[PDB]
RNA sequence: AUAUUGGCGAGAGACCGAUAGCGAACAAGUACAGUGAUGGAAAGAUGAAAAGAACUUUGAAAAGAGAGUGAAAAAGUACGUGAAAUUGUUGAAAGGGAAGGGCAUUUGAUCAGACA
RNA sequence: CGUGGAGGUCAGUGACGAAGCCUAGACCGUAAGGUCGGGUCGAACGGCCUCUAGUGCAGAUCUUGGUGGUAGUAGCAAAUAUUCAAAUGAGAACUUUGAAGACUGAAGUGGGGAAAGGUUCCACGUCAACAGCAGUUGGACGUGGGUUAGUCGAUCCUAAGAGAUGGGGAAGCUCCGUUUCAAAGGCCUGAUUUUAUGCAGGCCACCAUCGAAAGGGAAUCCGGUUAAGAUUCCGGAACCUGG
RNA sequence: AAACUUUCAACAACGGAUCUCUUGGUUCUCGCAUCGAUGAAGAACGCAGCGAAAUGCGAUACGUAAUGUGAAUUGCAGAAUUCCGUGAAUCAUCGAAUCUUUGAACGCACAUUGCGCCCCUUGGUAUUCCAGGGGGCAUGCCUGUUUGAGCGUCAUUU
């Protein structure tokens, strides 16, 4: 259980920290687990998503799915794969919103500060 | 006639708008604010008045200064500037 | 009225200028959640008191 | 684009009126653009560019006078310290630290001895 | 518009805080113009618009759209 | 203490046709006119408004207090009792159960779970785990989210590593000889605690 | 060492649960009243997702009928459940200046149980 | 007996449908109530031993909200008055235009203003609400446009009166006094030819300030022009003040 | 026999109880000491490509500078170079600035966007009139500076 006095189990609390988080903290809050390939690769288990990542879906109805991710609707506490879509009745198309957690990470995009992220968690890189 | 036709007459103001307050109380032949005291240096309100006082305090607007001075306090008011790092 | 001291002149103004309808695209921003202008004022509904 | 201000901290102060009056020059007709067009959004960075050389030219000319103010009593009061106005006016350490002469001998000669306890 | 064409007058916003000194001037300099008189008012909206009527030297028609609107 | 009073209201008195609670006055507002201060008002102030300074603890003689712990003691003897309080020994050995003293010194939990299990506890320790709920009230959004059993009750007489290794392990409580206390020996007043004594903590406790 | 229904920052409750709890869970000290001092509300909930109903048809339109989306439109921005007063339609019944009720049985409708 | 919430327990029920709601269907209890079925619904909830209270409604001219009978009822009757036809429009007793009939009768139902309103003005679009019938119309709704000054007002002056100041009261918020028991101030130029304004004459001792869009008061007129401004714009012709 | 009235039920109305929800309220407890003439609290008016609010801001106006993060913002449009980078962002932090008209509010006034004076400077042929730019002028009181008043009063001239 918790044991310092500076955190709180209080829900009213838990709750209005989640939905007021800003952009900034929500970063953070979107992190998807790596792959069991990509895990090995690099030797830790999850990382906030960005953008150009590419990715699988492993829950729900999309379940299976592949695609690159195409925006952080960080508003939204919501992922868009560029690839996973509703088609419509107009045959106009949108965007399914999806949540990083029900994905995995296949292919990273890297920056210096990405593998820096990675090395600072202690992984390890190819 | 002490009902009605009498309101027929009403159209002077006995207050304006006023200057401190913008409240529309600063009366005209007095040359006094109704509601905020103007302009006595000092700003009417009283004990007794506790839902206005409720509805003037400092904190119902702005705050242009005073929302600054505890994270001003919090960080020892400190001055200069911060230098730089790395990432 | 009819020759006004330029304070009144600038409130009414202030206060032609805020006497809009709901624009319409607000009503589509996510969260949104104002239906209509619920601050509406008309010259003949409500008098301004100056 | 929008100007960036570590690049017009090396303009000489003359270049930067310069390009402030370069940048008014666009916004007035950027401004005659906007009621042609049905949007215009540069215009927001023509204008944040202003403020920015602005900025940089007051923090310059700020910079100058601090300096050559720097170490003597009485400088204008907008490079004093803000602080809070009590803090302003508390006592300076030097003037609380003071003690009479009377009282130093005494500090001096029966000072609180560290000791303990045991044997 | 219509002033413009009809009247060699150039119809501007100008700072509410300014005065037909400080209006004329400054159409004089931004926009390399004689000025003949200044008129103004206040709109009803808080602006403030400046009637200029240039002199007969100028033609404010072909002034207007070397600043760009038509 | 301020609420529902709040206003300026006054009985209308009578004559008006109407009843004589308070009212407020002015108008404009549709507030106006309305019940005011009454217990039965909307927004009226409640009937003998919560006071703070209710009594909140009592004050009971620290020798009955005692005479209370010790009988719960006795009673985590007497198997009947212990079955009778949930509880799941059949499989136990002995009651008292009394376990070896190198429990104390166990640094970690899976360990210490297995320890447990060995000596009879597994079917108890599963007894909770098995019995998570939802809290039926609206203590679910009171801080008290779930609900479950008690399970063993770990007494040792001198931690050196044993509180911590059990304190993640659901419905396993530990407590010090020296102490112990009634609010664990008898949950919520029922008699006969499954405790499992360390022989240093049970010699001690004469 | 003491005080503290203010201010800043925190951890909590056998507390209230939208007529309750602060007046205000919402663009609330708002909207609105009053010359003024002051007075001062109502108002939360589609769905996981707008997928917020393409298209055809009747209509001046609003809409209706189809179709379509959805786990569900018996969720359609009047939107979770959706009581009661009170209302429409359909079915059944009774009624010579009220109706309703008690004991009892006829008649009609309706139904449990036990049997093997 | 029943309800909110608390300790314990039945390893209780539940998205294969919790809770709630409906039901002249069933069953237990003398009763408070308890149980089931069926329909509806969608996320939580119950039995037992104990603990606890903001714990049980028909009334209080009870509080708030909602709803009826009354009832398609009272009514929509003051201000003399309307009519034909075309046009438009889904739609015309009510809009537009034409025609006819009347009215106000210059002590106006005309042409302007002050207070007050504040965009209602004007144009285009346009009917869901509103204009106690109607609506294609509107002072409504939507989107826009519009208020031009040396001479018109303000601004200047003083009126009743208001009100700072040296002061005097008052615990104090403040009260009194307005030239009052005050060392109360600025002009004309001379002096300068370092040099820019120090002193050399003399006067003047009037002692704040606010208070009139009807009182006092420097000066503009005619013709033309706009959807909507005009003694304000355009044309022409003047005049006042300062320099 | 209908209609009408009444009763019950089904479906549909009216209405918003009930049940479940809760970024709010209430109360307790712990830590802490920071408004303002260096112009506070409060007022008014303004500021976005497209806003009337609420929130933010101040003609540098939903923001400028700095710093940390490390790629969004999102209703639409947009930039597009901003992505192995002095670098996205309605991000966080915040040490530097800008901060209209006001307010104890300070040149005088103020139902007025009303009316002076002083300095520097620019334009108009200008020490003097007009106009533009910048900087200034409240009150009580303290220490000090300078210029002074009084047969209050000392000494000193010849
Ligand atoms: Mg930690
Ligand atoms: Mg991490
Ligand atoms: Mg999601
Ligand atoms: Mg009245
Ligand atoms: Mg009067
Ligand atoms: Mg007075
Ligand atoms: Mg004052
Ligand atoms: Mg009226
Ligand atoms: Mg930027
Ligand atoms: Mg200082
Ligand atoms: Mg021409
Ligand atoms: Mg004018
Ligand atoms: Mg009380
Ligand atoms: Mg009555
Ligand atoms: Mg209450
Ligand atoms: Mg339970
Ligand atoms: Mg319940
Ligand atoms: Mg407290
Ligand atoms: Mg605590
Ligand atoms: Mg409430
Ligand atoms: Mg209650
Ligand atoms: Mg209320
Ligand atoms: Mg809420
Ligand atoms: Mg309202
Ligand atoms: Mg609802
Ligand atoms: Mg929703
Ligand atoms: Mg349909
Ligand atoms: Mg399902
Ligand atoms: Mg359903
Ligand atoms: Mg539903
Ligand atoms: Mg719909
Ligand atoms: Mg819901
Ligand atoms: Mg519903
Ligand atoms: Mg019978
Ligand atoms: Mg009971
Ligand atoms: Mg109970
Ligand atoms: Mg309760
Ligand atoms: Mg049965
Ligand atoms: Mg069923
Ligand atoms: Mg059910
Ligand atoms: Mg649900
Ligand atoms: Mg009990
Ligand atoms: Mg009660
Ligand atoms: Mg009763
Ligand atoms: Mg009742
Ligand atoms: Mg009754
Ligand atoms: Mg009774
Ligand atoms: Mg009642
Ligand atoms: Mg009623
Ligand atoms: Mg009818
Ligand atoms: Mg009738
Ligand atoms: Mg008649
Ligand atoms: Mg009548
Ligand atoms: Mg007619
Ligand atoms: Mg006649
Ligand atoms: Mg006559
Ligand atoms: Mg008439
Ligand atoms: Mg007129
Ligand atoms: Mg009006
Ligand atoms: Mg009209
Ligand atoms: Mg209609
Ligand atoms: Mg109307
Ligand atoms: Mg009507
Ligand atoms: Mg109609
Ligand atoms: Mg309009
Ligand atoms: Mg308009
Ligand atoms: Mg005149
Ligand atoms: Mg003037
Ligand atoms: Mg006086
Ligand atoms: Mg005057
Ligand atoms: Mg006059
Ligand atoms: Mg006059
Ligand atoms: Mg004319
Ligand atoms: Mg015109
Ligand atoms: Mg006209
Ligand atoms: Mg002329
Ligand atoms: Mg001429
Ligand atoms: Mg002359
Ligand atoms: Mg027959
Ligand atoms: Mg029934
Ligand atoms: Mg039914
Ligand atoms: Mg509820
Ligand atoms: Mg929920
Ligand atoms: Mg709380
Ligand atoms: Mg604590
Ligand atoms: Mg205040
Ligand atoms: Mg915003
Ligand atoms: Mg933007
Ligand atoms: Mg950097
Ligand atoms: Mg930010
Ligand atoms: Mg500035
Ligand atoms: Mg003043
Ligand atoms: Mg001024
Ligand atoms: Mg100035
Ligand atoms: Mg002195
Ligand atoms: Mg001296
Ligand atoms: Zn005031």
């Amino acid at each position: 259980a918790k044991q310092s006095l500076d955190v709180s189990s209080d829900r009213r609390k838990a709750r209005k920290a989640y939905f007021t988080a800003p952009s900034s903290q929500r970063r953070v809050l979107l992190s998807a687990p790596l792959s069991k390939e990509l895990r090995a690769q690099y030797g830790i288990k999850a990382l906030p998503i960005r953008r150009d990542d590419e990715v699988l879906v492993v829950r729900g109805s999309k379940k299976g799915q592949e695609g690159k991710i195409s925006s952080v609707y960080r508003l939204k506490f919501a992922v868009q794969v560029d690839k996973v879509t509703k088609e419509k009745v107009n045959g106009a198309s949108v965007p399914i919103n999806l949540h990083p957690s029900k994905l995995v990470i296949t292919k990273l995009h890297l920056d210096k500060d990405r593998k820096a992220l990675i090395q600072r968690k202690g992984g390890k890189l190819e | 006639g002490k009902g009605t036709p009498s309101f027929g007459k009403r159209h002077n103001k006995s207050h304006t708008l006023c200057n401190r307050c913008g409240r529309r109380s600063f009366h005209v032949q007095k040359k006094t604010c109704s509601s905020c005291g103007y302009p006595a240096a000092k700003t009417r309100s009283y004990n007794w008045g506790a839902k206005a006082k409720r509805r003037h305090t400092t904190g119902t607007g702005r705050m242009r200064y005073l929302k600054h001075v505890s994270r001003r306090f919090k960080n020892g008011f400190q001055t200069g500037s911060a230098s730089k790092a790395s990432a | 009225a009819a020759q006004k001291s330029f304070r009144i002149k600038q409130k009414m103004a202030k206060a032609k200028k805020q006497n809009r309808p709901l624009p319409q695209w607000i009503r589509l921003r996510t969260n949104n959640t104002i239906r209509y202008n619920a601050k509406r004022r008309n010259w003949r509904r409500t008098k301004m008191n100056i | 684009a929008g100007v960036k201000a570590y690049e017009l901290r090396t303009k000489s102060k003359e270049q930067l009126a310069s390009q402030l009056v370069d940048l008014k020059k666009e916004l007035a007709e950027l401004k005659v653009q906007k009621l042609s067009r049905p949007s215009l959004p540069k215009i927001k960075t023509v204008r944040k560019s202003i403020a920015c050389v602005l900025t940089v030219i007051n923090e310059q000319q700020r910079e100058a006078v601090r300096q050559l103010y720097k170490g003597k009593k009485y400088q204008p009061k907008d490079l004093r310290a803000k602080k809070t106005r009590a803090l302003r006016r508390a006592l300076t350490k030097f003037e609380a630290s003071q003690v009479t002469e009377k009282q130093r001998k005494k500090q001096i000669a029966f000072p609180q001895r560290k000791y303990a306890i045991k044997a | 518009m219509k002033k413009v064409e009809d009247g060699n007058i150039l119809v501007f916003q100008v700072s509410m805080k300014a005065n037909k000194y400080q209006i004329k001037k400054a159409v004089k300099e931004l926009y390399e113009v004689d000025v003949l008189k200044v008129n103004t008012l206040v709109r009803p909206n808080g602006t403030k618009k400046a009637y200029v009527r240039l002199t007969a030297d100028y033609d404010a028609l072909d002034i207007a759209n070397r600043i760009g609107y038509i | 203490e301020k609420a529902g009073h709040q206003t300026s209201a006054e009985s209308w008195g009578t004559g008006r046709a109407v009843a004589r609670i308070p009212r407020v006055g002015g108008g404009g507002t549709g507030r106006s006119g309305q019940g005011a201060f009454g217990n039965m008002c909307r927004g009226g102030r409640m009937f003998a408004p919560t006071k703070t300074w209710r009594k909140w603890n009592v004050k009971v003689n620290h020798n009955e207090k005692r005479y209370a712990t010790a009988s719960a003691i006795a009673a985590t003897a007497v198997a009947s009792l212990v079955l009778a309080r949930g509880h799941r020994v059949e499989k136990i050995p002995e009651i008292p159960l009394v376990v070896s003293t190198d429990l104390e010194s166990i640094q970690k939990t899976k360990e210490a779970v297995a320890a447990l299990k060995a000596v009879g506890a597994h079917s108890d320790l599963l007894k909770v785990l098995k019995s998570k709920k939802l809290r039926a009230g609206k203590g679910k959004y009171r801080n008290r989210r779930w609900t479950q059993r008690r399970g063993p009750l770990v007494v040792y007489a001198e931690d050196n590593g044993i509180v911590k290794a059990l304190r993640n392990v659901p419905g396993v409580e530990t407590a010090n000889v020296a102490s112990l206390n009634l609010l664990q020996l008898a949950p919520g007043a029922h008699l006969g605690r499954f405790v499992i004594w360390t022989e240093a903590a049970f010699t001690k406790l004469d």
